[PDB]
């Protein structure tokens, strides 16, 4: 809330008519920046496949909830409502004793492979937007804290692949 | 004979159709996609006045730039982009002429005639210096749509263009014939490349310049050291789809 | 007799009597095979988007010369209210990949004279040209709701403006009329036949279409040789065009656009 | 653990972690099978269509008493834009015929107590029972946007001004909801079960529906015990619903709808 | 034992599941939906002042019509249709009473009791006369939606009713017992007729009274000849699908 | 689906697991690590003004000495070493601009893309002089650990550095080309190279830098003759061990 980076999200008890996060699906995604697929991601030109997208809830085991995570591929622009998310991918993410959801972002693409960063977005280098949203509130009893914290990672899937050795735009460490 | 046009599709006829005749046919392959195009031809020009030990940095002088961006189709500094971009149409360098030279980059045997929508192939690049001055440069190869890194030198006295894992080249000295060749790979996430136009937009709020495909390209070259070099393309194992109309040319 | 033709595409049915056959571009048909690069199981064999959209084109007058022309988009000629299913289908996908097979009607009488050039292109520029303004998503997709003059587009035309135009002597998107018929095409011959059957495969630069950027395929209508009539003869004279989407896939299900 | 499941159907997927099974009404499966009262081949297997749609649905408070429920018209509920291609493709079809695959989700807490009642029932009024005015085609079948109340609907519910109500003692609108429990149904207990899962088969007066003049399926959640906790424990409880349809069917393709 | 009605069906146990008893099951098949249904019921009431050899004209004399629409749902004059039709409600006949009869005619027994929501079957009707003066009348079925033929009489002194080719009975005399019956098949194009509620409309402009579906009855009896008649209904072969809840019953 | 990842590992699923898809690989071994690293990327920098026939001393000029330290690891004097040393950080050469160069010797590609805690390989070395005049110049390479026999000359007028049976190399002449490449084996004692840090000391009584292991380097070139040269260096048999962090890149 102070602009600062952290490994998760918050959820509480209502439902956002907006979602939690929204990640551009781009191995050049600001987000991911420093996730170790980036890192390898930025040392080849092209890439294929699926991507896995990470939640582990981190809330107390008396809280209850439902997300609905959705992929939506590009065209008619970000999703802006829960109805136009559900239109797409998704899954509805129940919480329980299991604390993770492993999501994966399908490759779908005009094109067999797809750049790995780029300096203007293009048809052939961004793909879409991966959404949270909370289908049902996150639930509990009293004694409990509102705020619930949510790890998110990324990988690359079963199926993915980078090609073509290259160097990134070089920077200064900081 | 007869026929009918309509269908779309007529017979292709020797004198024996008509007439007391025979075919006379002779066995000839020099028309064939792929040994037309397998052959170098000019296709594009560089300038550098900066040394080989030195910060890369792109510049323009009398529309020659120090680096290019591989395609056969006109590409040239569009609307003040940092890199050289594909272009839509090509210009006359003088602003009074109407003759050439085109301020703009391309093949122009390719551009002049290529009666196809589309064609794959690997690309076969020759680089060379205009004149005896020994050579002394460093070329870095950056695959389509890979990141151009114009970064600053990590360390003094070094060519920053040599300060990667992309492949480059570096020629220099008295043993040397002032040139560089080398074949790179089709490296476009598109199948095919649109070898005239592309109806369409390359990004989704559809505000790119229409008629521009995206990531339709080879590549760049950039360069440093002293010197103009003189580029040429040669199309490997050349591909072409669809046949499509050639460039008009005045009626004599 | 063997002139005379129907073909059925699910709830609708094509008929002629003046046939001269369907001409395949390049030999393929669109085999509604699920593009490799794409995850999700695509949506196909959807019968209500399987059949032949009927729209007018264009009014034929003895005031067209030859090489004046009327553009098609394609898909977007059909991504209207008007492509029923195939169009609310396409709308609620980011990826649509198919072939198209069509056929132009235009009737005059035995006393009448002229011809027209049918014609299927991939990649033919569909942008205006009776300005120098940047095409836009909502202008370079658009059937021609006029005929085309031909002489600008030779050698193309820059969105540049007209005093810019004299330094620039050719431009991308040219189109040597002389030579469009190297496209899948056949002829209209007032005296011959009152329809054009055309069929081509789907081509791109890429396994399947982010069509809301790319219009693809253009079908064309030219005029070869100008309308003639005597006084007395009938004087409106409409072409007309039947066009199926041949297989189409679609891939990425998302809300709808616009 | 046995209690974790998930569902595919096209692109979306539901996921539970304390299901007690799907129930399937009269042990039957709508299987897709074409009308026999239709000479035209269906339009069918439209995997954009053929998947789950999410909505919301309602907010549980403790207001709510036993048998106050919320109505969900079908495939009115769906015919609307967030129907996706299967409203698309139905919008433009006389008839249409399917099944209904549904989970119904809302969770509580462990200190929550109170449960719902989650059925489908075929031929269940959906009109509007707090007035007087003959229902009409644009509020007979919308989805209840606040909880209804259950008095009213014991001896069903005449279209009548108040003082004629009087000598109307029954109105086949009526709905003994005391055996609510005979529609195929499935019970949301909070400290169960945060999801319910259904389906039933197509059933109606004919082979196949002329939809736009009839909901012949309506989903309903009624609460059976009113919803309660202790201060401190969340307030906002809320339910949801993932509505599939099985295997839909059209015939009779036309121009849309509105 | 313990279960989960959660899951929407829970086992139907008898006392052996818990304690140490045996099942007591005896064969009995009274309940079956045939069986049941297949027995005379009340269902209508008809009344006329016209002679057989007439013209019939539609009429209705406290709360009672000449010809009677073959539904076991309510039916009655509904705003002043010509024939009656469907209701959807039921209503005292008396304005003040505020107890039965009713204006509507129906198979109380059916409405009372018809757990289901759709059902299918042919139907046993059984007209009688109310006194025992000789019966003289006539009595014309017209199938479900066909065309009532409220016409003239095409010859002077005849009943309008018989002049048709649709199934009709004459009954007259002092031999005769003072009733008619007859079966006729299910007639209506739908494949089963809604029970209870039909929740649409019957026509495309959606105008049509909600909650009534089209063609949902057997037909009509139109009737000539002094007398009130009371009629019967037996459902044969009754088929019915889908349980629903039953009339609800006030509280003891 | 669902999962637990405290277990520390989760499956690596693709479209088919959630939902109606299918894989989609495409067979690739561009991203192997032999692949990755068999390729030249610059990673020194040398310079001299003694001529060839004189005797080798060690110097700095504008932080370029005329040896180097083989590693791709940052590499400077240290702390007024007489050769260049492993360094355990980075700094701008410039005291002020605080943006590159770095006075540090590094393979910059290495620094910034190393996921791995230890490698093992062979080296190519490349040199090139970087401008064209004739080259005249003699290189020494000492194994790892080796004596650097820093000498007077033995003999009047003849390169110092040529002075040794350890491999050396020398070029000169108007037929060459200006460069000098080779390959040399792995001679460190260690089994394994740190690639990153090591946390430990690399003598007994643990007063060395800490972060820097024991003779984790391939050797060392001196070089004498005119001029400066830029050095590459190429991963052979490539193989490194235990996955590790890469370098933070600041958040966009």
């Amino acid at each position: 809330s102070n602009k600062k980076r952290i490994p998760y999200f918050s959820a509480t008890n209502s439902t956002p008519a907006t979602p939690l996060v929204t990640y551009q699906v781009t191995l050049s995604c600001s987000c991911m920046a420093n996730s170790m697929l980036a890192a390898v991601a930025r040392n080849f030109n092209q890439y294929r496949g699926s991507l896995n997208y990470l939640f582990v809830f981190t809330g107390s085991a008396m809280t209850k909830g439902k997300f609905l995570i959705s992929y939506t591929p590009p065209g008619a622009g970000e999703p802006k409502t829960l109805d136009q998310a559900m239109q797409a991918t998704y899954a509805i993410w129940d919480l329980g004793l299991n604390s993770s959801y492993n999501f994966t972002v399908p490759f779908i693409s005009p094109t067999h492979y797809r750049q790995t960063s780029y300096n203007t977005p293009t048809i052939t280098s961004v793909d879409g937007w991966l959404t949270v949203w909370q289908l049902t509130p996150l639930t509990y009893p009293l004694g409990v804290p509102n705020d619930s914290h949510i790890l998110t990672l990324v990988s690359g899937g079963d199926d993915f692949t980078l090609r073509m050795p290259v160097t990134f735009t070089k920077y200064v460490p900081q | 004979g007869v026929d009918n046009a309509e269908k779309g599709k007529v017979s292709d006829d020797n004198a024996s159709t008509d007439f007391v005749a025979e075919p006379v046919k002779l066995p000839e392959n020099q028309t064939r996609v792929s040994f037309f195009y397998d052959r170098s031809t000019l296709s594009s020009v560089l300038q550098s006045t900066s040394d080989v030990s030195s910060k890369f940095t792109p510049s323009t002088a009398k529309n020659l730039q120090n680096s290019i961006l591989l395609t056969p189709l006109p590409s040239d500094i569009v609307n003040n982009s940092v890199l050289p971009e594909q272009e839509r149409w090509i210009s006359f360098a003088s602003p009074t002429t109407q003759k050439p030279p085109y301020k703009t980059k391309q093949d122009w045997n390719f551009i002049m005639f290529s009666p196809f929508t589309y064609y794959k192939c690997d690309l076969e690049v020759t680089l060379s210096k205009n004149d005896r001055e020994t050579i002394s440069s460093v070329v870095r190869y950056v695959p389509c749509g890979a990141p151009s890194d114009l970064s600053d030198q990590t360390m003094p006295q070094t060519p920053s263009l040599a300060d990667t894992r992309d492949p480059h080249m570096w020629v220099v000295g008295q043993g040397t014939t002032n040139q560089i060749s080398f074949v790179i790979p089709y490296t476009s996430p598109l199948s095919v490349l649109p070898s005239v136009w592309f109806n369409g937009f390359s990004n989704f709020d559809n505000s790119s310049r229409f008629g521009v495909a995206p990531n339709a390209d080879f590549g760049r070259l950039l360069l440093q050291g002293q010197g103009t070099f003189s580029v040429h393309y040669r199309y490997k194992k050349m591909r072409v789809f669809c046949p499509r109309p050639t460039v008009f040319i005045p009626w004599p | 007799s063997d002139r005379v033709s129907s073909d059925t595409a699910g709830n609708t049915a094509t008929n002629t009597q003046s046939t001269v056959g369907r001409l395949f571009g390049f030999g393929q048909r669109h085999k509604g095979k699920h593009p490799a690069s794409c995850a999700d199981t695509a949506t196909d064999k959807v019968l209500a988007a399987e059949r032949y959209y009927t729209i007018k084109l264009a009014s034929w007058t003895k005031t067209q010369e030859s090489f004046d022309h009327i553009r098609v988009p394609l898909p977007h000629a059909l991504a209207g209210e008007n492509g029923g299913v195939f169009s609310s289908t396409l709308r609620r996908h980011y990826l649509c990949k198919c072939g198209w097979r069509i056929q132009v009607q235009c009737n005059a009488s035995q006393f009448h004279a002229g011809s027209l050039l049918v014609f299927m292109a991939p990649e033919f520029d569909t942008s205006n040209h009776s300005t120098e303004v940047e095409p836009r998503a909502d202008t370079a997709f658009k059937v021609d709701a006029n005929w085309q003059k031909h002489a600008q587009i030779l050698t193309g035309h820059a969105y540049v403006n007209t005093t810019t135009k004299v330094n620039v002597p050719l431009a991308l998107n040219h189109q040597n009329f002389w030579q469009w018929t190297t496209y899948p095409h056949q002829i209209l011959n007032l005296r011959t036949n009152t329809t054009c059957d055309l069929e081509v495969p789907y081509v791109n630069v890429c396994p399947t279409s982010s069509w809301t950027q790319h219009a693809n395929w253009t079908l064309v209508i030219a005029v070869l040789t100008p309308l003639q009539y005597s006084q007395g003869s009938a004087t409106t004279i409409e072409i007309t065009a039947s066009i199926q989407p041949v297989k189409p896939v679609f891939n990425g299900l998302r809300h709808t656009v616009v």
